[PDB]
RNA sequence: AAAAUG
RNA sequence: AGAGUUAAAUUAUAACUAAGCUGUAAAAAGCCCUAGUUAAAAUAAAAUAACCCACGAAAGUGACUCUAAUAAUCCUGACACACGAUAGCUAGGACCCAAACUGGGAUUAGAUACCCCACUAUGCCUAGCCCUAAACCCAAAUAGUUACAUAACAAAACUAUUCGCCAGAGUACUACUCGCAACUGCCUAAAACUCAAAGGACUUGGCGGUGCUUCACAUCCACCUAGAGGAGCCUGUUCUA
């Protein structure tokens, strides 16, 4: 609350000012946006112009932490992409010459994957008619698609590993599951999709 | 208002209605 | 492109074809939305009954049969029924005031099934019969 | 109004009409009433609330020398002078 | 019953177009009255209480057509004001 | 045309039974009423439908069809879209007459006299 | 839908 | 007031199709001799027209046709005469549908209620009774006036001739009388006793499980995070002592 209504949001994406004489709808914001005497918001620590960076990435780092021990979590995301990015190279080394140009070796992309099917389709409401509450279906948004599609994987490797297990172990493992399709996040979207899909007729108690 | 003599008459009615079935 | 939302009656000598069959020989559906069930039935123009769909038959339930969209799914339904025999063309027939009105019209077209006319078949006794109490005393 | 009845010659289809002859003779009365207090150097004070001719009523009273209201009219503009105009005033002899 | 079939409350479909053609029903249906009539037979209204509806139709009626009138009266006076500052 | 109103209300002249019987007095208000806020409802339960069949009929995956799955978050975003320039849009103009706020203060300068 | 008393 | 007729719906009854139909916020019960479509007598009622305001003394009357027909050369006037909605009684007939009562199923702590299903008296015709309504438009009938003039609200204030009533409230549409095809009834209708009030309209607050618009930004939900209520300890209460 310290930044008042005046002060806008940054932009990081060098890019974005890199090419400036390129377009002319683009070059018809940014004067403006310095000429209307327009304060700018101090840039957040957590977001840097690195090019080996992903928002996904710093989110689930973000979801992770426990407190406010962002170092931790840091770490338990490098040792979860080594442990991705080394047990696929042990799966690599051990194929025939077919399989090695479908194997994929690049933790970025296999977790982004993981995270889109693990995304779910459509959500549940409780909705109160009749003094009792109904799982209305609803359409959910990209963010809150999202966000369940994250705190599902986050909560079952929390909560359903060995006390030997560690995180980045069982999120590695969970991660090539989810990547396939065959992990308990998928199962519990497939629940969810189900258990809607049940009551689809209950649907008409939305009024937006 | 009017209501309270109009209720005050309609129980006295009815009990002299059930006064009268019991006896 | 003189066109008449007036039906083609038999008395006149009009020229309009659907498929090859005149207006009298298209068969009818006649559709009964009821506040709590509707129920489809395809007929012939002999008055043969083709398919029957409605939606206690869909597989639903008390409650969950009285919304549009199971009118729409036992709509989609007698349509694939109707398509099994062999029919193209269907005169919609509505019959009473409910929630799965438009909802199970829709359902024909889209179990394909194409809609040439539809006609508001509705019981409105002119001070027949003595309707039930009202509600809510 | 049920009391220009007498104020009235007539009606020509649907429009009344008034009649000029008292209206001069009262218009006669109402100017020599009207010459006779700002002789008798008294306080004028034209009133007029229509928003359109508003001005043609203050530069006609800035030339005679009185006073206009032709806007919002306050409430105790005329009975709490002591208050709404000063601690004493003058008020307005006459009213137009 | 007794009449011949398919001809009262009958609308022929254009180009394919159904959804047009229900709301083009739903009209004729609501412009005659036939929509509120089977609304209101579904469940029996008493005679006191249907010339209370009578009577709180009519003069519901009779006050929106005057005020309708006013304000098609008044819709003249609509107009940006020329002597504003007077 | 308006409804007559001779002989309907019951009065010290009229002789026959009254026909109307006004809830409250029919004096015409300086005042139109505030303009109806429309009641929601659910959006594309047809497309939901149509999405679910897929789901029902595949063994609930979403490899097997696509088209019924994008379609959806198409609805999604143009109902959310509806929902938010509408909001403004019905409420600035009405295309048939004046706002409220517009009608009450033409009211007002034309008023009417029940007194007098 | 439901739902009493001071 | 009589006589004749039925356009839509509904049903007894047959034929094809289906395994479900009805039912509510949700269910259960009920019916599966069920449901949809095509044909179908009898009974009951009489969409739009009606945004019309007519007829009759009032109650009351608006599907169609025919007959008879709507007093007074027109003041008021009863305890006399004649009518008098629905509800109820008697005898015979009718019964599609609706429904007191009743029996099941819901909800509730209870529900002999509101919600759902079935059915009876009853609503229907003829004859004979009963003579009651918030029978109110709470504004008596006949000829008038817009003069003086707003307790309040409401349908503005009033004249001339009359009839019927009005003497604090509860007791009391009560007891006792008379009369009445009414015998749990109708009309007329007190007293003992209790109180110093009982009443009508209105002003402002407050409230509203009345209704309509704008909202909730750690705030009600939709939703995010960390905890309490589980264990030990510290400490503060209520209890015993
Ligand atoms: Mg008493
Ligand atoms: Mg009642
Ligand atoms: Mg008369
Ligand atoms: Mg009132
Ligand atoms: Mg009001
Ligand atoms: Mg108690
Ligand atoms: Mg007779
Ligand atoms: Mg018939
Ligand atoms: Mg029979
Ligand atoms: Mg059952
Ligand atoms: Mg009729
Ligand atoms: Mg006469
Ligand atoms: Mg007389
Ligand atoms: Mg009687
Ligand atoms: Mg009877
Ligand atoms: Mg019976
Ligand atoms: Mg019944
Ligand atoms: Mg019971
Ligand atoms: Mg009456
Ligand atoms: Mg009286
Ligand atoms: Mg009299
Ligand atoms: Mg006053
Ligand atoms: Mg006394
Ligand atoms: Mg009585
Ligand atoms: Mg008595
Ligand atoms: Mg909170
Ligand atoms: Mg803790
Ligand atoms: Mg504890």
């Amino acid at each position: 609350s310290r930044y008042g209504p005046e002060y806008k949001d940054p932009q990081i994406d060098k890019e974005y000012y890199r090419k400036p004489l390129a377009e002319q709808t683009e070059e018809e914001k940014y004067e403006r946006d310095f000429k209307k005497t327009q304060l700018i918001k101090a840039a957040p620590a957590t977001k840097t112009s690195s090019v080996f960076e992903d928002p996904v990435i710093s989110k689930f780092t973000n979801m992770m932490m426990k407190g406010g021990n962002k170092v931790l979590a840091r770490s338990l995301m490098t040792q979860t992409l080594e442990a991705v990015k080394r047990k696929q190279f042990a799966k690599y080394h051990a194929a025939s010459a077919e399989e090695q140009a479908t194997i994929e070796r690049n933790p970025y992309t296999i977790f982004h994957q993981a995270l889109k099917n693990c995304e779910p389709v459509i959500g549940l409401v409780p909705i109160l008619k009749g003094g009792h509450f109904y799982q209305v279906p609803v359409p959910l948004a990209d963010r809150r698609r999202r966000f369940l599609a994250m705190k599902w994987m986050i909560a079952e490797c929390r909560e359903k590993k060995h006390r030997r297990v560690l995180m980045p172990e069982k999120l590695s493992q969970e991660l090539l599951e989810a990547f396939h399709n065959q992990g308990p996040v998928i199962k519990r979207k497939h629940d969810m999709h189900k258990m809607a899909e049940a009551n689809r007729a209950l649907a008409h108690y939305r009024w937006w | 208002k009017n209501i309270l003599k109009i209720r005050r008459r309609k129980m006295n009615h009815h009990k002299y209605r059930k006064l009268v079935k019991r006896t | 492109s003189s066109f008449s939302i007036y039906p083609p009656i038999p008395g006149q000598e009009n020229s309009l074809r659907w498929a090859g069959k005149k207006f009298e020989e298209i068969p009818i559906a006649h559709i009964k939305a009821s506040y709590n069930n509707t129920q489809i039935q395809v007929v012939s123009a002999a008055h043969q009954p083709l398919a029957h769909a409605s939606c206690g038959t869909e597989g639903f339930r008390n409650a969950k049969k009285g919304t549009g969209i199971a009118a729409q799914t036992a709509g989609i339904a007698a349509a694939a029924k109707a398509t099994g025999k062999g029919v193209t063309h269907v005169r919609v027939v509505v019959k009473g005031l409910g929630p799965g009105r438009l909802s199970a019209i829709k359902g024909l077209t889209m179990g394909g099934l194409e809609v040439i006319s539809i006609t508001d078949n509705t019981p409105i006794p002119h001070n027949g019969c003595r309707p039930r109490k009202a509600r809510r005393l | 109004h049920r009391f220009m009845e007498p104020y009235l010659f007539g009606s020509r289809l649907g429009q009344d009409i008034i009649d000029l002859e008292q209206t001069a003779a009262h218009l006669q009365l109402a100017l020599n009433f009207t010459a006779h207090v700002a002789y008798r150097e008294g306080i004028i004070l034209f009133v007029s609330r229509h928003r359109q001719f508003a001005h043609l009523i203050e530069t006609t009273a800035r030339d005679c020398g009185e006073y206009a209201h032709t806007r919002y009219f306050k409430g105790g503009l005329l009975t709490n002078a002591p208050l709404l105009l000063g601690p004493g005033v003058r008020l307005p002899d006459l009213i137009i | 019953a007794n009449h011949l079939k398919f001809i009262a409350r009958t609308v022929m479909v254009q180009e394919g177009n159904v959804e047009g053609a229900y709301r083009t029903l739903n009209r004729i249906l609501t412009m005659d009255g036939l929509i509120e009539d089977i609304k209101r037979r579904r469940y029996y209204e008493k005679p006191c209480r249907r010339r209370q509806r009578e009577s709180y139709e009519t003069c519901r009626r009779i006050y929106n057509m005057e005020m309708a009138r006013k304000i098609n009266f008044l819709m003249r006076k609509n107009r940006a004001d020329p002597w504003q500052g007077c | 045309a308006t409804p007559s109103l001779r002989g309907r209300l019951a009065r010290l002249g009229n002789p026959r039974r009254p026909i109307l019987k006004p809830n409250k007095p029919l004096i015409l208000a300086n005042h139109v009423g505030e303009r109806r806020r429309e009641k929601g409802e659910a959006t594309c339960i047809t497309e939901m439908s149509v999405m679910m069949a897929c789901w029902k009929q595949n063994e609930f995956r979403d490899e097997a069809c696509r088209k019924e799955i994008q379609d959806f978050f198409d609805c999604a975003s143009r109902a959310e879209a509806a929902r938010k320039m509408r909001s403004i849009q019905e409420n600035l103009g009405e295309l048939g007459s004046l706002p409220p706020k517009k009608l009450n203060k033409l009211l007002h300068r034309f008023p009417n006299k029940p007194h007098v």
